[PDB]
């Protein structure tokens, strides 16, 4: 588990994940040192695969970022080798189209009354905007909330009514992609 | 699994070798011809509008076009007919900086490659690369040009709807015929590999002489293609550029002309 991670340079302006390691586990990132990392629309934490999404690089993102991996089956959280990242002089990265980096599956199998907590996030110069909606027009019944700026979309009680097709959208001024994926029911 | 490596840094070309055995062999592509030593083709198919199932795909290397119309090529001392495959680009960095593989040392913007394999004793591409047999590959250049080529519309267009590394689409109609030179008479010829890992020594290569006119503008939809590098534990964003290997030594090789 114990890894040297080497310093890692890069660019203002660029888009960036910090990879945590391993895949019934809850993720957290700190910064620096024990404890957390400010999620907002340019940063997201991903309990999927345990990633730290950072859309575009500020200056203020220089330092230390360390992830915490704690297992459900207790209150047991052990830290990675914190990777240090700095800023390249040499130039800034420009503005490009939004890149959807970590996203639900193209189809995912829900019991019923279960939560279903659907992932976008989307690295992008500039911060890119997540859009959710159904792919057959229909609007969201009202159980369905927007959690984590927009980046996760939670529909509790899961029933059958709520299958269909999802669509995220995430855009910028220099474009728009779309991650589409079928919610199917089972009891 | 396939060995990481990427057109710089600590898996660079001149890093390949290292895990590419091949990559450090003799007859490895491309390289420079010489026009002061140097020294009929019949082309099925080019003539047609592509299909619209036709699609393009950005590698992260390169920007791939997966043909799905029947083109063959024979002669120029081919072994045999052979039928295209896919294509795919090689560019600079902007304003028209040099990006092409081969040269003479005249390089131009963009490179472009067709690649195919004989399916009179094969099935697809895909098994012609397993079982290291030789395959054909066209290299046609792109020179700027004061004035839009609208041969290039799909393609372009195509580039476009691919920024992202796996990204994918469909391409309008196009003619792949006028993807090369106004005149195919001048080429040359010479025995070489892929210029990408592994590097397999099993390739034929055609380069047109003459190249194909792109502007500024239509050449700028290149530049804007980015790909990602998988470094540590760091995944990042870059911009895809100057996708070219070294040009090689010809050691024991001689070029045709024709």
């Amino acid at each position: 588990k114990t890894r040297m991670r080497s310093t890692v340079s890069v660019r203002e302006g660029q888009g960036v994940v910090l990879l945590c390691g391993p895949p019934e586990l809850s993720y957290a990132w700190v910064f620096n040192e024990y404890p957390f990392v400010e999620e907002d629309s340019r940063r997201f934490v991903s309990q999927e695969t345990g990633h730290l999404y950072i859309a575009k690089v500020e200056p203020s993102d220089v330092g230390n970022y360390t992830c915490v991996v704690t297992s459900t089956v207790t209150n047991t959280r052990v830290l990675g080798s914190p990777t240090p990242l700095v800023l390249r002089s040499d130039g800034v990265m420009g503005e490009y189209e939004p890149k959807i980096e970590v996203q639900f599956p193209e189809t995912l199998p829900a019991a019923k009354g279960s939560t279903v907590r659907l992932e976008c996030f989307a690295l992008g110069n500039p911060v890119p905007q997540i859009n959710w909606r159904r792919s057959d027009g229909m609007p969201f019944p009202n159980k369905i909330k927007l959690r984590k700026f927009n980046g996760m979309l939670e529909i509790q009680n899961f029933q059958q009514e709520d299958t269909g097709s999802y669509e995220c959208i995430a855009e910028n001024s220099r474009g728009k992609n779309v991650a589409r994926g079928r919610l199917t029911y089972y009891a | 699994g396939d060995p990481y490596w990427a057109y710089s840094g600590a898996y660079g070309p001149e890093h390949w070798v290292t895990s590419s055995v091949s990559c450090g062999g003799r007859h490895q592509s491309p390289i420079d011809i010489l026009d002061q030593y140097a020294r009929e083709l019949q082309l099925d198919g080019f003539d047609n509008e592509s299909s619209n199932k036709t699609w393009m795909k950005n590698t992260g290397k390169t920007v791939a076009i997966l043909l799905k119309d029947d083109y063959f090529v024979s002669g120029a001392g081919l072994p045999g007919r052979f039928k295209a495959e896919k294509v795919e680009f090689h560019w600079g960095h902007s304003n028209g900086s040099a990006g092409s593989e081969h040269s003479n040392g005249r390089r131009f913007p963009v490179e472009m490659q067709i690649f195919f394999y004989n399916p009179d004793d094969f099935d697809s591409f895909q098994t012609a690369i397993s079982e290291n047999r030789i395959i054909g590959a066209m290299a046609i250049f792109f020179q700027v040009s004061p004035r839009d080529n609208s041969a290039l519309d799909p393609i372009i267009h195509g580039l476009k709807g691919v920024v992202h590394h796996e990204k994918e689409t469909f391409l309008d109609p196009f003619v792949l015929r006028d993807l090369l030179p106004a005149s195919l008479g001048s080429y040359y010829r010479y025995t070489g590999s892929l210029t990408t890992p592994p590097c397999s020594e099993i390739v034929e290569w055609i380069v047109f002489r003459r190249p194909v006119p792109i502007s500024y503008h239509q050449l700028e939809a290149f530049y804007s293609i980015f790909t990602t590098e998988q470094q540590d534990h760091v995944k990042s964003v870059e911009y895809l550029r100057n996708n070219f290997r070294p040009q090689q030594r010809l050691h024991d090789r001689v070029v045709s002309k024709s």
